[PDB]
């Protein structure tokens, strides 16, 4: 299921994105966006807390945040990526990657 | 096992059939309701999916207090899946029943609230084109909002065999013998049946026999009931017109007697060079399907002409300026 309008126009006033997850608990959860972090050079980030971090990639560097929720239902989990500040594009770039390894 | 579209958690049914499968979404982090609108794509042409997405595109960017929002469509190869505002008052109609008929006076607060969304959209290039009771939901405070502006063509169908025709007691003579025809014009007409409706509670064309009942839409003769007043009776005829040259305009109704009572917006500017176009703006419109032909997006906007990509571009730069 492809958005049309996930980068066309943001009109809440935080730009995000949504990824739900099926079938990982929340260690594999950590471990996909952690290793997904690893795997651009250009970013880094930190942990600041048992269920989100801190990233920035590096013209204006992106800062985001991302978060971890558990939705309730079996246990299925949500990430959320906060940008924070920077360019939009290069914050939606980077979320793909992202979001590529945690959906596979 | 729990279906999503995107954010957003399917929950139960609360529309099926006729006019669509309708859905409670759940945002599964912000636990916000919103209703998803379920439509089958497998036979909707490439150009008919473009032309839809180009009007949404807009829907997407204005608000007016009696047009219900949509949030966004998702697309798989069997579904789009239009993801909408939650109201929570039902329709329209729901509340003529109770009544069986309405005061004229409150008659006339419903039918300026359609008729100031019709004028808001119609002036964004929006029409309706198959405007129906099901479309006038009701709100919290039992303020109308109109569902379903940009989405005619989408076709939403009760059945997989039978084609979904529009509904007829609502529709224009010109709709109905499948003419060329002013969809401002399709939409004033169908507003003067629905105001006909709440002032009588019964419509004024009707017949169990579907070949009689065009006939008579055609013909355009109906009873009009003698305790309807003389200047709201002569509104109702200036709008429920067969001759779509004749039929009145959104601003003459506004201008009519019966509606004032008695008591007592995007610039659209042309691009000389494409120096002059925004380049974020360029990129933005580019991300939609609709638009896969980035020359022919730039001749649309160059040109002298106004189309409905002008009209996306001065909203998102706009949009851009503050």
């Amino acid at each position: 299921k492809k958005s049309w309008f996930g980068n066309f126009i943001n009109l809440e006033k935080e730009e995000q994105i949504f990824v739900v997850i099926k079938d990982k608990p929340l260690s594999s959860i950590k471990a996909d966006i952690v290793h997904a972090f690893l795997s651009i050079p250009s970013l880094s980030h930190s942990v600041i807390s048992q269920t989100s971090f801190r990233a920035e990639y590096k013209q204006k560097p992106v800062k985001f945040q991302v978060d971890i929720t558990y939705t309730e239902g079996n246990g299925i989990y949500s990430v959320t990526f906060t940008l924070l500040s920077g360019p939009s594009r290069r914050f939606k770039r980077v979320v793909e990657t992202i979001q590529a390894q945690l959906l596979s | 096992h729990a279906q999503y579209v995107g954010p957003y958690r399917l929950e139960k049914t609360l529309g099926k059939g006729q006019t669509g499968l309708v859905k409670l979404g759940i945002h599964c982090v912000t636990c916000q309701k919103v209703a998803i609108k379920i439509v089958n794509r497998e036979k909707l042409s490439e150009s008919v999916l473009m032309k839809v997405e180009r009007e949404i595109a807009i829907l997407k960017l204005i608000e007016h207090p009696h047009v219900l929002k949509l949030h966004d469509v998702y697309e798989n190869k069997k579904y789009l899946y239009l993801v909408l505002e939650h109201v929570s008052g039902g329709e329209l109609f729901d509340y003529l029943v109770k009544k069986g008929r309405l005061t004229p006076k409150e008659a006339r607060k419903f039918f300026r609230q359609i008729i100031s969304a019709l004028d808001f959209c119609h002036s964004h290039s929006i029409c309706h084109r198959d405007l129906k009771p099901e479309n006038l939901l009701l709100d919290e405070r039992n303020n109308i909002r109109i569902a379903d502006f940009g989405m005619a063509s989408l076709q939403v169908g009760d059945s997989l065999l039978e084609t979904s025709c529009g509904s007829p007691h609502y529709a224009c003579p010109e709709v109905i013998r499948g003419e060329k025809y002013d969809g401002r014009k399709a939409d004033v007409w169908s507003c003067g049946v629905i105001l006909f409706a709440l002032l009588v509670g019964a419509l004024p064309f009707d017949d169990d026999n579907l070949r009689q009942l065009l006939e008579k839409v055609k013909r355009g003769v109906f009873h009009m009931p003698h305790f309807i007043p003389p200047d709201c009776q002569s509104l109702l005829r200036g709008m429920i017109e067969v001759d779509a040259a004749r039929r009145l305009t959104l601003e003459h109704i506004q201008k009519h007697i019966w509606y004032i009572g008695g008591k007592n917006k995007v610039q659209i500017r042309s691009l000389p060079s494409l120096e002059d176009i925004d380049p974020d703006v360029l990129d933005s419109m580019h991300s939609l399907g609709c638009f896969r032909d980035r020359n022919k997006l730039l001749q649309d906007l160059l040109s002298e002409e106004e189309n409905q990509e002008k009209m996306i571009y001065f909203l998102l730069l706009d949009r851009k300026l503050e």
